[PDB]
C-alpha cells in the first residue's frame, strides 16, 4: 500500500499512460522519413509506403519490423492489465512485473526504430520531422518509466547493518 | 524470427552469472 499510493509512483504511471498511448497513435502515423529524389518527397512506414508530389494512395512493400512492434504492443498490453491488478486486492508486488514488460516494451520499440532507421539509411538525404522524435520520445518515456517503477517497487538498500530485504513491511 | 525471414539483446544472457553472487 506504501509504495502504491505515494505520489513518485502515480507520476510514473500517468507518464506509462501518455507513452502507451502516444506509442500506440506512432504506429500509423508515418509521418518520420522523407526522401528528396531531385517534388517527389516519400513518406516511408511499418504497415503502408508511399510518396506523394490527386494521385495518392498508400500500401506495403522487411516485415520484421510489424513483427517485433506487435510483440512490444503486446508488452504494453501485459504491463499494464499486471498494472491493473496491482492496485486492486492489494496487490503491492505485481508492480515489479509491470515495470518488467514495460521496459522490454520499450526496447522492443527502439530496435524496432534502429531497424527502421537502418532501412531508411539504406536507400539524397532524409530529414526526421513529425514522427521519428514521437518514437524516440515514447522509447525514452517507456524506458525511464519503467526503470524508475521498478525502483521504486523495490523496497530500498538496506543502509543498516539490520536492515535487509524481504522484511516485515 | 531473423532466421525465418538487435545485437544488445545478446547481452541479457551474459548477466547470468551476476545471478551468480547471490550465493
Amino acid at each position: 500500500m506504501s509504495p502504491t499510493e505515494a505520489p513518485k509512483v502515480r507520476v510514473t504511471l500517468f507518464c506509462i499512460l501518455v507513452g502507451i498511448v502516444l506509442a500506440m497513435t506512432a504506429v500509423v502515423s508515418d509521418h518520420w522519413a522523407v526522401l528528396s529524389p531531385h517534388c517527389e518527397a516519400a513518406h516511408f512506414g511499418l504497415w503502408r509506403i508511399c510518396t506523394k508530389r490527386g494521385e495518392k494512395n498508400c500500401s506495403y512493400f522487411s516485415i520484421s519490423a510489424a513483427a517485433i512492434s506487435v510483440f512490444s504492443l503486446g508488452f504494453l498490453i501485459m504491463g499494464t492489465i499486471c498494472a491493473l491488478m496491482a492496485f486492486r486486492k492489494k496487490r503491492d508486488y505485481l508492480l515489479r512485473p509491470a515495470s518488467m514488460f514495460y521496459v522490454f516494451a520499450g526496447l522492443c520499440l527502439f530496435v524496432s526504430l534502429e531497424v527502421m532507421r537502418q532501412s531508411v539509411k539504406r536507400m539524397i538525404e532524409y530529414y526526421y520531422s513529425w514522427s521519428f522524435a514521437c518514437a524516440c520520445a515514447a522509447f525514452v518515456l517507456l524506458f525511464l518509466g519503467g526503470i524508475s517503477l521498478l525502483l521504486f517497487s523495490l523496497p530500498r538498500m538496506p543502509q543498516n547493518p539490520w536492515e535487509s530485504c524481504m522484511d516485515a513491511e | 524470427i531473423d532466421t525465418f525471414l538487435s545485437a544488445f539483446f545478446r547481452l541479457f544472457r551474459v548477466m547470468r552469472l551476476i545471478k551468480l553472487l547471490s550465493r
